[PDB]
């Protein structure tokens, strides 16, 4: 749900704790989901913000 | 529902991250804090997604 705030100016508490990009952004996101990767059925808690 | 005669905290609705869709269109959910109404009219229906 995330991937929205991280485009140039969004806000959010992810946009407004822990990562902001500016408003003058020039780039390119790049974002592919890492579920098998990185995703237990307990609970992969290794992710916080 | 007609809304008027006291003080609105917005800040805690924008914080409440159950709301999958947050949209406001003239003006910011941050200013909202900052900015006295005359009234407002809240209108509530249930709708496919």
């Amino acid at each position: 749900d995330e991937v929205r705030q991280i485009a140039p100016g969004q806000t959010g508490k992810i946009a407004d704790y822990n990562y902001k990009l500016p408003d003058d952004f020039t780039g390119c996101v790049i974002a592919w989901n890492s579920n098998n990767l990185d995703s237990k059925v307990g609970g992969n808690y290794n992710y916080l913000y | 529902k007609r809304i008027s005669n006291c003080v609105a905290d917005y800040s805690v609705l924008y914080n409440s991250a159950s709301f999958s869709t947050f949209k406001c269109y003239g003006v910011s959910p941050t200013k909202l804090n900052d900015l006295c109404f005359t009234n407002v009219y809240a209108d509530s229906f249930v709708i496919r997604g």
